[PDB]
């Protein structure tokens, strides 16, 4: 793995040797497998907007 | 006081106004036409490949 660039929200890094099975699992798991904390039930009084 | 009858007129001149003259020029005068559009100047690659 060769890190090309990292920051605060962001990375762009390498992986020789490993074949798209494994690389989309990783990929595919970043987008819809890995949690996080979001709201979900909302409690209003007076919307007035 | 009589006022006779008298013979056929040979002919009738028509009073009329002219044609209107120097109204149209001798050129036309068309629209000019919308011109093809150009491709802006400055236009580069903003998008770089990630990593």
């Amino acid at each position: 793995v060769d890190v090309v660039h990292m920051d605060e929200n962001s990375l762009e890094f390498d992986m020789v040797g490993i074949d798209a099975a494994i690389a989309n699992a990783f990929r595919r798991i970043l987008l819809a497998e890995v949690p996080t904390m979001a709201v979900e039930k909302v409690l209003v009084y007076n919307n007035t907007s | 006081g009589g006022l006779t009858c008298a013979s056929a007129p040979q002919g009738t001149l028509r009073i009329l106004e002219g044609p209107q003259q120097s109204l149209s020029g001798s050129p036309l005068q068309p629209i000019p036409a919308s011109p093809p559009p150009q491709i802006p100047p400055g236009l580069r690659p903003r998008f770089c490949a990630f990593g």
